[PDB]
């Protein structure tokens, strides 16, 4: 588990 | 907070910036780099996709430029692409870090513009060594081929494929370094040296290495650089004995070679952690750096000691406040001075130019 990347990411369509 | 921030900077642009272009991807980017050709000019940047689902690529965008943005081609990735970076000899050629632990090299020509529906992937070289994943990649722009890369693994490794045909095979680091004891952040080749190397890691520590020496477990040099974790370092491209680190302690420090017991100068301003530091590939006085306080910052090291009338000391030329999000990577135009492209965790790429009024 890495803290430089967030856990969450979120896509634009 | 960052919705008035961001309002006020809206209004702005016009006076602040010679170029502004925003664009929102469809997934964030970890990373970004301008791939060195040109062909109003375009030019291109190497992205990578980060996503809650398993639709990961390798990407290169297009962007027309004074002399709109668009995908050109999306390659099939295993997991999220950590870091993806040309190779300066070849730049059709494409390492990138995988969540696994393998580095991969793409020869993107090799590929369809769309990708591959079925989900596969079929890198050209798939280097081992690393346990776990991790950030720094680092091509040698002297030696075409050797490729450096740092790991949460507490490693560096090392891997020579120019003597590889790029069919689908595994190579095995030919040399692994282990000076640090805990995650190294990034490693980079210096720019005129073709032996030496700097690490950066969570130990605080700048270690300097040179491929010569018979001993991997102990840098040449070692630097107690920082009062926190070291994130990022870049060498000056003009100035062979000048380098650069930045850290979750606020800071970037400028370093040179001949004596690394004394730290040269502390640029302060950002309120959080840096995650990036580059060097301008056209000025030798210009550098920035980003990270989680949504800032990018650039600094202009002849002006240190200079009157001023502050709102920042007076190496601080310019902080861009467009993101709105922490600030992922970013890279300098190769070809059109001071043209940066920053990309955030919110999707966002921004292409911007400070006004010349700024640095002239």
């Amino acid at each position: 588990m890495s803290r430089r990347k967030q856990s969450n990411p979120r896509q634009i369509k | 907070v960052i919705n008035e921030e961001y309002k006020i900077w809206k209004k702005n642009t016009p006076f602040l910036y010679d170029l502004v272009m925003t664009h929102a991807l469809e997934w964030p980017s970890l990373t970004a780099q301008w791939l060195p050709d040109v062909t109003f000019s375009i030019h291109r940047l190497v992205l990578g996709t980060h996503t809650s689902d398993e639709q990961n690529h390798l990407v290169i965008a297009s962007v027309q430029l004074p002399n709109k943005i668009e995908i050109e081609i999306k390659i099939n990735h295993e997991g999220e692409v950590n870091r993806a970076r040309y190779m300066p000899q070849n730049p059709c050629i494409i390492a990138t870090k995988t969540p696994s632990s393998d580095v991969l090299v793409f020869d993107y020509t090799k590929h369809p513009s769309k990708p591959d529906p079925s989900g596969e992937c079929n890198p050209d070289l798939r280097l081992r060594g690393h346990q776990k994943e991790g950030y720094g990649l680092s091509w040698n722009p002297n030696l075409s081929g050797h490729l450096l890369s740092a790991s949460d693994d507490h490693t560096i490794c090392l891997w020579d494929i120019s003597a590889v045909p790029k069919e689908g095979k595994v190579v095995d680091a030919k040399t692994i370094f282990t000076g640090h004891t805990a995650v190294v952040e990034d490693v980079s080749w210096h720019l005129l040296h073709e032996s030496l190397f700097g690490s950066v890691a969570d130990d605080q520590k700048l270690m300097i290495w040179d491929t010569r020496s018979n001993n991997t477990s102990k840098p040449s040099h070692s630097v107690d650089a920082h009062t926190a974790e070291v994130n990022c370092l870049s060498f000056n491209p003009y100035s062979e004995f000048i380098l650069a680190t930045g850290s979750a302690d606020k800071t970037v420090a400028l370093w040179d070679l001949r004596n690394l017991k004394l730290k040269l100068h502390s640029f302060e301003s950002h309120k959080d952690e840096i995650f990036q530091v580059q060097w301008s590939p056209h000025n030798e006085t210009i550098l920035a750096s980003s990270g989680t306080d949504r800032r990018l910052n650039v600094w202009d090291l002849s002006k240190i000691g200079e009157e001023q009338s502050e709102d920042g000391p007076p190496e601080l030329l310019f902080i861009h406040g467009g993101h709105t999000a922490k600030i992922s990577d970013f890279s300098w135009n190769p070809n059109e001075p001071w043209v940066i492209c920053s990309v955030s965790e919110d999707n966002i790429m921004q292409v911007w130019q400070m006004a010349e009024n700024i640095y002239n």
